[PDB]
């Protein structure tokens, strides 16, 4: 019950917070990007069919 | 001579060439890969969030 002993442990949970935090935009952000470049390969394919 | 007319021999071309008309249907969809070719290089960029921190 040290003063500055339950402020250690609030300062130890004050950062895991903000790196999974961190990690979970990561896998979002590039999520995202794949599926966007996913889609985009699937219609360059189905658009050069039709053209010719 | 005479009563009657005599009129010249007429000559003839020899050969012809046949090149027939045809419709003009103006399709706008080929000639536009380049926008398809600018749809391939779409380059989204994405910076890792947390590395730097
Ligand atoms: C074949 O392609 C040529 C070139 O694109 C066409 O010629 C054009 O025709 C238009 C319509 O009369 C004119 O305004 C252009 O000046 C022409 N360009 C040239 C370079 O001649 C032609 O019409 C096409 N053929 C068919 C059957 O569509």
């Amino acid at each position: 019950n040290n003063n500055y002993s339950k402020l250690r442990s609030m300062g130890y949970a004050l950062t895991g917070a903000v790196q999974t935090l961190a990690q979970i935009s990561d896998i979002n952000d590039q999520n995202l990007q794949q599926g966007i470049y996913l889609l985009r390969d699937h219609i360059v394919t189905l658009m050069e069919a039709t053209l010719h | 001579c005479f009563g009657v007319t005599f009129k010249k021999p007429l000559v003839a071309e020899e050969k012809t060439s046949l090149e027939p008309q045809l419709p003009h249907l103006q399709l706008r969809l080929p000639h536009l890969v380049g926008i398809i070719a600018k749809i391939k290089g779409i380059k989204i960029e994405v910076t890792s969030s947390g590395e730097s921190i």
